[PDB]
């Protein structure tokens, strides 16, 4: 009943894809074309109810849209986890090298 | 010696449950770091029982496997280390699971690798556990070797290893 | 009666030979000043900041307005050469007079000339020599004023547009300002005289000091010590030596803190960023990076509950977060444009940070005054690669050591002067041992 | 090299003691 | 609570502690020096001075 | 082990042409990397932005791909963000910004090739240490 | 770098700063020559 | 290599917490104190036995007389520190006693560490801290440092063990 | 005229919100066709009250006074956000951004330290219907969010945390873990607070307002270790309104 919610989250798609609702921004460097510019927009417009919502972000050029399309399969969404999104932790989660 | 015996039981057509149930509890209790005389402390006084407790029963041999069904091996604690992380290896020494410290960039969590623990012999023979926090609890004990049930109440044991009369 | 290893004490009452030692040694100082400048010049590479190159003398010359232009860029190396050559040449003249007075000249002076000769116990003569030197010193501080006001100015890191040489036309004379510094606390946010942050106050302070030294000098030529001073002091060569060692020690400790905290008369453009500066620049750097990614740096709570980027000081000012909370008294030209009345201004941070400020922060963060004795740069766990130790670390550590030993020398020579003047510096007379004529304690 | 000049300069001082001690001087 | 001297201090008017409680239950009270703590301290200091007087 | 030509062979461009550096070019690259880059990029990390490093695999995923001599030479002339969307010559050293980064003033075209070559060789020598940071010291 | 017309002297200037140290050393040669009198 | 041995003993044995090391520290630092203070005292209670400013000449190893005043030395220290030596023999025996005993004590504690019989923990502290996450002392802070030492140095310092610690298992505070 | 940094630094004034003249009893008219923002919202606490524990049934404890121990570090300031007009003439301020939290610790009688995250994060505060002018009788009432005082990287003194740290009491290797569950498993709380802001002064020219606030929220629960206290904060506020 006392459960660590961060460990619990590693048991979901969050532990194997980029979660558009929870994952820190530096993960968007793992795929081409996404960081910094689209990573910025994805994090600012979270939360998303499904992965394809990201295509309906106002302002996306058609190149940007195309990049997202190519990468939809590295994305997931789970419920927002307060512990991962408070403290500005999606922009800086205290991990560097 | 324990592994030697279990193999010998298996070669002769015994099951996993039967090979490990044949392991005398007394031999298994030697294969436990809390009986290592080099785990004590100078001012941790009294009997070994005052620390990990009065041993009651072998719980059984814990076998870890990941989601692909591969057998994983808890790296055992060496006597020098007061504390030691929980790292699970394959038969060749490749890390396949651990308990992470920093969670954010973890690759090998039990949760991600689907680590289960199954017991053969002892008290928990034939039982399997899959909820990650229980699986982690046993892996934390597995670094000490074989896993025992302890009475901590009778002597009000504080949980910290003491040395044996050999040490003293 | 002195051994070879105390052999210069043999000079105490040989005023001629002692003049030669002082002047020969004066020549070594000037020689080093000259030789070292030319060495730094022969090594100087203008594409590289001074502080990536091990320079301690060229930064002093540039600070005075020679050789540099806007931003501290070096435009002309000839002024450095001249300063080196002239010091080098001048040391031969002091060398010459030095060894002439130490080897060939009269070994005592008082028979040859009653003006140049002196007795240490002669209080009138001693204050007269003191007076002359007080006037010289006052002249020297006025030369700094002259440079700033009539011969090209000084480098001003605070000048608008990146720093520049500026002529100082309104030096501060208001003594509430000038002597206000003497009465500020030496503790944090105050900084006694180390906090002087503008050249108007620097130059005005030197007008005052020059006039005070010239007035003091004339005062000491015309007077002899009053009876209360006569009875307070030991009047001997070694006693005067001990007084000055103490004064050098005090000054060495102040110079240590100056080059470590002050970025006005030790501009960071030449000397590198200070410790507080570098550390402030790290927080600035990552504030910028993170805000560019979309972070709201004002509302971001860090692990402790305090702001990740921004917090309050104990008196309320908005300051950088993390361990640099401790350096919030820092002030520098790259940072001040962001300060409003309540401290750092969140609307300037969001809207008005300039590329040159981002560059400067990155530069100062990566040139923090941290490094190993063999000049590997950065924290103590860093791998080899960068050959950097800040000039401020070199100038701070060296002068701490010298100030410490001169304080030991003060105690050495002071205690000995007291003992020699009372007549028991060589030991206790067996036949008149003072404690044997005192009553027992119990 | 530079090892030529510091050799030349390094020998000046001791050569002064040498000249003065063989010409029995005021050392 | 087994308190033996506390009530003799309370009896004659010492009622509060420098930590801000009072034995009547009022919080946020300033007792000044003559708190339970300050009475205890006065007696320690007094003991030490009388110790010195006894040596003399 | 030694600095064999195999290790001094790195990609010239995105078309999988290769180029084999000399031991000389490589030591010159290393020297020039310490002169102009290592204050920020020591060991292949980036002190002022640790999320971007000089690991070959990171450079390979930059837009304009930078895991080759051409990409890196261009980068040192006209640096962009990792997605190629903006020019960052004004906050990153480059020949384009050598007015404000004066160490870049005296760099020739051959120097840029050596620096690029050093960056691409080093992870073949050092492996995980290159760009891995203090965990690997 | 020094001015062009003095470039010849570069290796001399690399050694000049050390010369004051030699004066200290020279006092010990002198004292050796008189037997630490 | 000996520096590494120092740090090994901190991280693994918490040897600074060991009172046998502490008695050794007191004996070594007590020895150096006694060495300095005894030399300084003799040199500053010398009898004037020659006329030179160098007081070393005025000693002769076969003279009967003491070369410094024990009486004046005793008065000085009595008035400065409260107590002084009064017996030259006790003085010099105590200079033998103090550092010799300290070294013997530190040897004993190392014999304990041969067995991993460490003074590593205080049980009462651990019980409180385990239950009370707001409880913090310099004692808990130092064990976090020890735990860092062990995990960051063991793989390269004990290579025969083939320790492989993935990045995610290394203990690390924020940012660093 | 107004003050510079060097006039303010070290005084305490940097923690104090702007005040209005006691002559500012005007009215700020609101035009529904127009949109408004709050350019600066400043909250300066003066009083920290904590609710005691009566230990008994029908007593319901009282709010008691506390001493501040963390100095002039308490004010929320530079807050900005939408100021909307609703169909029914109510105004709703929506907080967008600002220095909108401070950690504070106060000390109760007896020595107990009570840390709290004093905040208005995500504040949405509304007025009565039909406003049309903001006056010296307008009230905003709202609610806001109180995240955990520590965030997820925070490690306790034995190295345990939520998103980092150990998951057990490693100094007690063979203790029974059931007793330690609450200290070993960190939890990240997220509760609501309430606030009233009472406008008492209005500068009809400039659009500045000022007055009094009272907020109720929970204190720190040390990532689940212990139960929070209830806290009531009183203070003064200032805000400038702009046609957005
Ligand atoms: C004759 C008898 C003497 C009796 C004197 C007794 C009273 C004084 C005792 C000394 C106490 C000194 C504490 C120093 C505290 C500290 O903050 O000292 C440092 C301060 C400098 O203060 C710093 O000064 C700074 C000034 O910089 C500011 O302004 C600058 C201007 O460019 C920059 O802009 C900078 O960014 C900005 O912050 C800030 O104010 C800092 O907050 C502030 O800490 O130094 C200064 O006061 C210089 C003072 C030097 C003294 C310190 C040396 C002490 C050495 C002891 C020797 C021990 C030997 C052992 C003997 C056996
Ligand atoms: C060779 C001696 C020896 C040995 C090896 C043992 C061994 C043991 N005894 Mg036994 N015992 C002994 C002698 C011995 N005993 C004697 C002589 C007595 C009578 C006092 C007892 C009475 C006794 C009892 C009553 C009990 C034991 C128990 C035990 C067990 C636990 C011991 C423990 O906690 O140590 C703790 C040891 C220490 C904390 C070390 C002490 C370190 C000293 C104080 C340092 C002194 C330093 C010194 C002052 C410095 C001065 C030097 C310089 C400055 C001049 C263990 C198997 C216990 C048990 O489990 O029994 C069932 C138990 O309850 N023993
Ligand atoms: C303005 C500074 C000054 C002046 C003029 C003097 C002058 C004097 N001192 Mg004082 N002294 C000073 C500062 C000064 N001292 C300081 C700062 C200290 C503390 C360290 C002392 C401590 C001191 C002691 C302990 C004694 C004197 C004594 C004396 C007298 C004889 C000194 C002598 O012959 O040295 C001769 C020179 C030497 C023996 C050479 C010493 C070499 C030093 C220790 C090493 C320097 C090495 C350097 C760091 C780097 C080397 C690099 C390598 C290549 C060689 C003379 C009156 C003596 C006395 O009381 O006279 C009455 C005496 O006993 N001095
Ligand atoms: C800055 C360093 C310094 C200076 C300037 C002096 C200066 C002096 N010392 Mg001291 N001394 C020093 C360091 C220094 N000393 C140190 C470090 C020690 C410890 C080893 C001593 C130990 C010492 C003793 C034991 C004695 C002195 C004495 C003297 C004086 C007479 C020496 C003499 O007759 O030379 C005789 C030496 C020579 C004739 C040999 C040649 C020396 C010359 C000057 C070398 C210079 C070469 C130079 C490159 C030439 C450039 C010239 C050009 C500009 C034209 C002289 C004033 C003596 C004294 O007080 O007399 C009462 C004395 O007895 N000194
Ligand atoms: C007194 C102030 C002072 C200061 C702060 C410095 C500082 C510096 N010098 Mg300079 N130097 C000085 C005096 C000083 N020097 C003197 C008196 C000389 C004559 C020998 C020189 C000759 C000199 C040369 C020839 C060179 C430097 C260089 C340097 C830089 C690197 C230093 C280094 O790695 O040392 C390494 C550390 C040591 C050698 C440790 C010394 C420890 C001493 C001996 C113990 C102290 C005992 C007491 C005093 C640094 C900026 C180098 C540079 O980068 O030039 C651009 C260089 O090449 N210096
Ligand atoms: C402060 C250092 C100092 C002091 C106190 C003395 C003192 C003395 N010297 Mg010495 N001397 C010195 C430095 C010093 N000298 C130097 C540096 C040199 C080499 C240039 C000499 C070379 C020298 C010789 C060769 C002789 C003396 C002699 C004398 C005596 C009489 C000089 C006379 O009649 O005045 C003469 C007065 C003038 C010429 C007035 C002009 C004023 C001066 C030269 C210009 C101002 C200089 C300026 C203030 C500073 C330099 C500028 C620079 C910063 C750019 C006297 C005891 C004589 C002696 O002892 O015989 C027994 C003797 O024969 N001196
Ligand atoms: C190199 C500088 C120097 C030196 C060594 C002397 C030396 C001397 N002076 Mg002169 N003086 C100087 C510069 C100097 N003076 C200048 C520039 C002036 C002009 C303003 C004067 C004006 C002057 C007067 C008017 C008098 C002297 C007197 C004296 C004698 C007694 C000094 C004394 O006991 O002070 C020791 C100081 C005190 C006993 C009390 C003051 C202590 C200070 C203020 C405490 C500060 C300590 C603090 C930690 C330092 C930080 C800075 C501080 C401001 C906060 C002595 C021979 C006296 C004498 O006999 O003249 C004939 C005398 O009456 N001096
Ligand atoms: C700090 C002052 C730096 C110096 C000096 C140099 N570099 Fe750099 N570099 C720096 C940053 C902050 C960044 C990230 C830029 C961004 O996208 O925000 C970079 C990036 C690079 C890269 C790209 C890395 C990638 O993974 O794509 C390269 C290839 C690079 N820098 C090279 C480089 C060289 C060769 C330098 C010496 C001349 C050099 N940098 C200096 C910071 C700094
Ligand atoms: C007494 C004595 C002593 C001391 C001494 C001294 C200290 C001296 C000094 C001296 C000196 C101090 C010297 C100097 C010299 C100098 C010189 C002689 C110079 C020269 C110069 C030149 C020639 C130049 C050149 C150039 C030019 C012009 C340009 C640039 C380049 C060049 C550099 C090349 C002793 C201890 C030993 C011993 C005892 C006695
Ligand atoms: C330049 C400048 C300035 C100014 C400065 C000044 C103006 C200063 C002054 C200063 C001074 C004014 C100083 C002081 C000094 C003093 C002292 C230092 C003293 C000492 C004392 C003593 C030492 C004593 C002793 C004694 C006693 C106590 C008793 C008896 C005995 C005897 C006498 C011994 C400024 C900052 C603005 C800026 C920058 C520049
Ligand atoms: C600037 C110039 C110049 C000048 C020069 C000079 C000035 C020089 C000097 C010189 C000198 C000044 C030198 C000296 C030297 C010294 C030495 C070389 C020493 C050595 C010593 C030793 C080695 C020691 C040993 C010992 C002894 C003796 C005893 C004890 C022990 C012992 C072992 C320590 C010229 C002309 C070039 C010209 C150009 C420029
Ligand atoms: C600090 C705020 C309260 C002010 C304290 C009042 C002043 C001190 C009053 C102490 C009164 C006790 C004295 C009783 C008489 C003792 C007579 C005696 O010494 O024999």
């Amino acid at each position: 009943e006392l459960v660590n919610v961060v460990d619990e989250k590693l048991g979901t798609a969050y532990g194997e894809k980029i979660d558009l609702n929870n994952t820190n921004i530096a993960a968007f460097i793992q795929y081409r074309g996404l960081y910094p510019t689209l990573a910025k927009l994805i994090v600012k417009n979270a939360p998303y109810e499904s992965v394809e919502d990201v295509l309906n972000i106002p302002g996306l050029t058609e190149r940007q849209k195309q990049i997202l399309r190519e990468n939809l399969e590295h994305f997931t969404v789970t419920e927002v986890e307060t512990a991962l999104v408070e403290g500005g932790d999606r922009y800086n989660n205290g991990l560097y090298k | 010696e324990i592994n030697r015996r279990v193999q010998a039981s298996l070669a002769s057509g015994a099951t996993l449950e039967e090979a490990w149930s044949a392991i005398p509890e007394k031999l298994a209790f030697y294969d436990y770091i809390g009986n290592n005389p080099a785990k004590g402390g100078l001012f941790r006084t009294g009997p070994m029982n005052k620390g990990d407790g009065i041993a009651q029963a072998w719980k059984g041999h814990a076998v870890f496997r990941n989601k692909e069904g591969e057998e994983l091996f808890v790296r055992r604690m060496p006597a020098f280390f007061e504390s030691f992380p929980v790292i699970l290896t394959d038969k060749n020494g490749v890390v396949k699971a651990d308990i992470p410290f920093r969670r954010a960039e973890s690759k090998y969590s039990f949760e991600q690798q689907g680590v289960t623990v199954s017991f053969y012999g002892g008290e928990l023979n034939g039982q399997t556990f899959t909820d990650p926090p229980t699986v982690k609890s046993y892996a934390r004990k597995a670094i000490f070797g074989e896993i025992f049930e302890f009475d901590t109440e009778t002597l009000n044991s504080d949980g910290i290893f003491r040395t044996s009369p050999r040490g003293w | 009666g002195f051994a070879w290893w105390a052999g210069n004490a043999r000079l105490i009452n040989l005023s001629g030979k002692l003049l030669g030692a002082h002047v020969a040694h004066a020549g070594l100082i000037v020689f080093w000043a000259g030789a070292m400048t030319l060495f730094e010049l022969a090594h100087f590479i203008p594409e590289k900041p001074m502080y990536e190159q091990g320079l301690i003398l060229i930064p002093h010359i540039a600070t005075l307005g020679w050789g540099v232009g806007p931003g501290g860029e070096v435009v002309d190396t000839f002024p450095f050469f001249v300063v080196g050559v002239v010091h080098l040449i001048s040391s031969a003249v002091l060398g010459f007079g030095g060894v002439y007075h130490a080897i060939r000249g009269p070994e005592t002076l008082e028979e040859y000339s009653s003006f140049f000769g002196y007795d240490w116990k002669d209080k009138n003569k001693m204050t007269t020599i003191l007076g002359f030197h007080l006037i010289v010193l006052g002249i020297g501080a006025l030369l700094l004023v002259a440079k700033a006001m009539f011969f090209g100015g000084l480098y001003d890191t605070w000048a608008p547009g990146g720093g520049d040489v500026r002529v100082i036309t309104n030096p501060t004379l208001d003594p509430r300002v000038i002597f206000g510094y003497l009465l500020k606390s030496p503790f944090g946010g105050e900084g006694w005289i180390v906090s002087v942050n503008n050249l108007e106050d620097v130059v005005g302070g030197h007008i005052w000091i020059g006039l005070i030294c010239i007035a003091g000098g004339i005062w000491h030529i015309l007077t002899t010590p009053f009876g209360w001073a006569r009875r307070a002091f030991i009047w001997s060569g070694e006693a005067y030596l001990s007084y000055s060692l103490g004064a050098l020690s005090m000054m060495g400790f102040i110079a240590t803190c100056f080059v470590w905290f002050n970025n006005t008369v030790y501009p960071s453009e030449f000397y590198g960023p200070t410790g507080p500066e570098a550390s402030q620049a790290q927080a600035m750097t990552f504030l910028i990076r993170d805000q560019k990614l979309g972070a709201n740096v004002g509302s971001a709570q860090g692990p402790t509950g305090l702001g990740k980027y921004l917090m309050r000081s104990p008196t309320g000012e908005i300051i950088f977060g993390g361990e640099t909370m401790r350096f919030w008294d820092f002030r520098g030209p790259w940072l001040e444009p962001l300060r409003g009345p309540n401290g750092l201004d969140l609307n300037k941070i969001k809207n008005d940070i300039q590329p040159w400020q981002e560059r400067r922060a990155a530069e100062y963060m990566t040139h923090a005054p941290l490094g190993s004795l063999n000049s590997v740069g950065g924290v103590a766990t860093e791998i080899n690669s960068v050959n950097f130790v800040s000039p401020r670390s070199w100038l701070a550590t060296s002068h701490f050591v010298l100030a410490f030993f001169f304080l030991v020398g003060h105690l050495w020579h002071a205690g000995r002067a007291r003992a020699a003047a009372a007549g028991f510096e060589k030991g206790i007379d067996r036949e008149s041992e003072p404690v044997l004529s005192m009553p027992s304690l119990d | 090299a530079q090892l030529t000049m510091i050799a030349m300069i390094g020998i000046a001082g001791p050569m002064i003691i040498f000249l003065l001690a063989v010409r029995r001087g005021n050392l | 609570q087994g308190m033996f001297v506390l009530p003799f201090m309370a009896r004659l008017g010492v009622t509060g502690s420098w930590s801000g409680w009072s034995i009547t239950g009022e919080t946020g009270i300033d007792p000044g020096f003559w708190s339970f703590e300050g009475v205890a301290l006065a007696h320690i200091v007094l003991s030490g001075l009388l110790f010195l007087a006894a040596c003399w | 082990a030694e600095l064999t030509p195999e290790v001094l062979t790195v990609p010239l461009n995105s078309e999988g042409k290769t180029i084999t550096l000399t031991e000389k070019q490589y030591l010159e690259g290393k020297r020039l990397f310490q002169y102009a880059c290592a204050s920020c990029h020591v060991g292949g990390i980036t002190k002022t932005n640790p999320s971007l490093d000089l690991r070959t695999e990171t450079l390979a995923l930059a837009t304009p791909p930078r895991d080759n001599i051409e990409g890196l030479v261009d980068y040192m002339k006209n640096p962009t963000t990792y997605d190629g969307e903006q020019e960052i010559a004004e906050v990153h050293p480059s020949l384009r910004s050598a007015d404000i980064f004066p160490k870049m003033r005296n760099l020739t075209e051959k120097d840029l090739v050596a620096i690029a070559g050093h960056i691409l060789v080093e992870p073949k020598i050092l492996g995980d240490k290159w760009g891995g940071g203090k965990v690997y010291y | 770098k020094l001015p062009e017309a003095y470039a010849i002297f570069d290796p001399l200037v690399d050694v000049l700063p050390v010369i004051p140290v030699l004066f200290l050393a020279l006092a010990f040669v002198w004292q050796a020559a008189v037997g630490f009198r | 290599a000996i520096f590494r041995f120092l740090l090994f003993f901190q991280g693994f044995h918490n040897w600074t917490l060991n009172p046998f090391h502490m008695m050794g520290v007191a004996g070594v630092l007590g020895g150096a104190l006694l060495c300095a203070i005894h030399g300084a005292t003799v040199e500053n209670t010398l009898f004037q036995d020659g006329e030179g400013a160098s007081t070393f000449r005025a000693f002769n190893p076969t003279q009967a007389e003491e070369t410094y005043s024990m009486v004046t030395a005793n008065r000085f220290w009595s008035q400065i520190f409260g107590i002084a030596f009064s017996n030259k023999r006790w003085l010099h025996f105590f200079m033998l006693f103090v550092p010799v005993t300290g070294l013997w004590m530190s040897a004993i504690g190392v014999v304990g560490l041969a067995l991993n019989l460490r003074s590593y923990d205080f049980i009462s502290q651990e019980i409180r801290a385990a239950e009370d996450p707001e409880f913090e002392t310099f004692y808990t802070k130092n064990l976090l440092l020890n735990e860092g030492i062990r995990a960051w140095m063991a793989p390269q310092d004990q290579p025969h063990e083939n320790f492989v610690f993935p990045e995610e298992v290394l203990p690390r505070g924020n940012a660093l | 005229q107004t003050l510079t940094y060097d006039d303010i630094v070290g005084t305490g004034l940097a923690n104090k919100c702007p005040t209005l003249d006691d002559t500012a009893r005007g009215a700020y008219p609101i035009d529904s066709s127009q949109t408004y923002r709050i350019a600066r919202l400043c909250l300066q606490p003066t009083t920290f009250l904590v609710k005691e524990e009566p230990k008994n049934k029908r007593q319901e404890a009282e709010f008691v006074p506390t001493k501040l121990v963390t100095r002039e570090t308490t004010s929320l300031d530079q807050i900005q956000g939408e100021l909307k007009v609703n169909s029914d003439g109510s105004l709703t301020f929506v907080e967008e951004d600002g220095i909108d939290f401070q950690p504070v610790t106060v000390q109760m009688a007896g020595g107990e330290r009570i840390p709290l995250l004093f905040t208005v994060k995500n504040l949405v505060a509304s007025t009565q219907p039909n406003v049309t002018s903001i006056t010296t009788s307008t009230d905003f009432k709202g609610e806001f969010n109180v995240p955990s005082y520590r965030t997820a990287n925070f490690l306790d003194p034995k190295g345990r945390g939520l998103a980092s740290g150990y998951d057990s009491a490693i100094a007690l290797p063979q203790a029974k873990e059931e007793e330690l569950a609450r200290a070993n498993v960190k939890r990240f709380s997220l509760t609501k607070g309430q606030i009233s802001l009472n406008v008492a002064k209005v500068d009809g020219r400039t659009g500045e307002i000022a007055g009094t606030f009272e907020s109720e929220q929970l204190s720190d629960d040390d990532m689940g270790a212990h139960e929070p206290h209830e806290v009531k904060i009183q203070g003064v506020f200032y805000a400038s309104i702009e046609p957005a």
